[PDB]
This record gives structure tokens, sequence and C-alpha cells, in this order.
């Protein structure tokens, strides 16, 4: 379990992996935010919309992390 | 000598491999055309889509002439630049399209 677990950890921390896994989540986000604006919305948000609502504020916390955990 | 190595030499020429795809497509268009409609109607359509290919194969026949020939290979290289135009246009087109 130690050679295999070293493979999963070193893969999912490589920067090219961490790029394309943020990219297939941005291209997954963009498809969802397309569906909620093209299709109708009711008074309460849809299941598709709630995932979009997650993606914006969780990106907001990350954007504040880039400010706080910076060099100055 | 190896049959698969003979096939790999053949796939190298791009105009040759796009011949045999259109030949098999025209065969598929025939078999539907020889059936009762609507199968015939759709094999009419398959027949008209090979027309999109077989005028473009006149580009390769045109390549023999020393002036039109370099003009044809000029077109193929600029389409690699046109693909980058297509991707950037695709973002701007669907951004206006979804918003509208
Ligand atoms: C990794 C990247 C490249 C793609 C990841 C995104 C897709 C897997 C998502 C984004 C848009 C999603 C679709 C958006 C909306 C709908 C409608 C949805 O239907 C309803 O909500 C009403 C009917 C029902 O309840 O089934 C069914 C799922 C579906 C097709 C989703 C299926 C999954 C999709 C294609
Ligand atoms: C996290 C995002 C940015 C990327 C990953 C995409 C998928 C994990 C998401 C995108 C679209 C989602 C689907 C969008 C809509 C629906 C319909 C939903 O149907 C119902 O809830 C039916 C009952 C009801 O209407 O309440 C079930 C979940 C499902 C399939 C979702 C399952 C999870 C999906 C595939
Ligand atoms: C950014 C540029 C370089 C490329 C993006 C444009 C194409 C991907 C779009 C533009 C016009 C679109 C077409 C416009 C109309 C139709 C007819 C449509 O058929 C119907 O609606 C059925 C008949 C009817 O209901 O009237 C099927 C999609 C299609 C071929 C569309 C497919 C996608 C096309 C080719
Ligand atoms: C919102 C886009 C993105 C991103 C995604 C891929 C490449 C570059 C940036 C993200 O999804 N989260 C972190 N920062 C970002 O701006």
């Amino acid at each position: 379990l130690i050679p295999l677990g070293r493979k999963i950890y070193e893969f999912y921390n490589a920067p090219i992996v961490k790029f394309w896994f943020y990219t297939l989540a941005y291209i997954g986000y963009l498809m969802l935010f397309n569906y909620i604006v093209l299709v109708k919305m009711e008074r309460w948000p849809s299941t598709q919309e709630w995932i979009v609502i997650s993606y914006i504020f969780t990106l907001g916390i990350e954007k504040m992390r880039e400010i706080l955990m910076s060099e100055p | 000598g190896k049959l698969l190595q003979k096939v790999k030499v053949w796939l190298q020429e791009y105009w040759n491999v796009t011949d045999l795809i259109a030949i098999l497509l025209f065969s598929v268009g025939m078999i539907l055309r020889l059936q009762d409609q609507p199968f015939r109607s759709d094999g009419r359509v398959i027949y008209c889509v090979n027309i999109i290919y077989w005028y473009i194969r006149l580009l390769d026949i045109f390549g023999v002439n020393k002036y039109l020939g370099p003009y044809v290979m000029m077109i193929g290289k600029m389409m690699i630049d046109m693909m980058y135009f297509v991707i950037i246009m695709l973002v701007v087109l669907m951004s206006f399209g979804v918003a509208r």
C-alpha cells in the first residue's frame, strides 16, 4: 500500500495535475452556469444552481488565501 | 512485407486514406439507396455529403500545376493558424450567445 499510496500522493500534488483538475472543474463549472441561466429558475435555486453557488464562494475563500498567504 | 506495415505506409498519405473513407461511405449510401424510402432518402443525403469531399479532392489533382500546387499547400498551413482563430472566436461567440 506504500508504493501505490506514494503514487497517488505524488500525482495529485504535481502542478500539471493540479492545473488540469482545476481546469476540468472550471469547464465543469461553466457548463453548469450555462444550464441555470438558459433554463428557467424558480423561487428556490435548483440542484445545478447550488453547485454553482458553491463554486463562487469557495473560489472567494481561495482568492482571500492568495492575499493573506502572500509575500509582504 | 508485413501487412500491417503495408497499411502503416498507406495511412501516411492523407489524401489516400480519405479516399477509402469516402468509398466506404458511398457504399453505405448505396445500400440504403437500394432500399424502400425513407432509407433511400437518407442514402440520397449520404451521396450529397461525398460531394463535399470529391470537389476537395480536385485540390490534389490541381497540385500538379506549378502555380496552383504551392497555393494548395499554402492553404493547409494557414488553417493551423485559423484553428487558433476558431478557438478564440468560440469563446466570444458563445459568451454573446448564452447571454442573449
Ligand atoms: C469534466 C468536464 C469536462 C465536464 C463536467 C460537467 C458535466 C459532467 C455536467 C455539466 C452540465 C451537466 C448537466 C446539466 C443539467 C442536466 C439536466 C438534469 O435534468 C434535470 O435536472 C431535470 C430532469 C431530471 O431530474 O433528471 C440531468 C443532468 C444534466 C443533463 C447534467 C449532467 C451532467 C453535466 C453534463
Ligand atoms: C462540481 C462541479 C463543478 C463538477 C462536477 C459535476 C457533477 C459532479 C455534477 C454536475 C451536474 C450534476 C447533476 C445535476 C442535476 C442532477 C439532478 C438531480 O435530480 C434530483 O434531485 C431529482 C429529484 C428532485 O428534483 O429533487 C440529481 C443530481 C444530478 C444528477 C446532479 C449530479 C451531480 C452532477 C452530475
Ligand atoms: C466559432 C465558429 C467558427 C464555429 C461555431 C458555429 C457552429 C458550431 C454552429 C453555427 C451554426 C450552427 C447550426 C445552425 C442550425 C442547425 C440546425 C439544427 O437542426 C434543427 O434545428 C432541426 C430542424 C429545425 O428544427 O428547423 C441542428 C444544428 C445546426 C446544424 C447547427 C449546428 C452548429 C452550427 C454549425
Ligand atoms: C476561477 C478560475 C481559477 C483557475 C483555474 C484554472 C487555471 C487558472 C485559474 C480557479 O478555478 N481557481 C483558482 N484560480 C482561478 O482563477
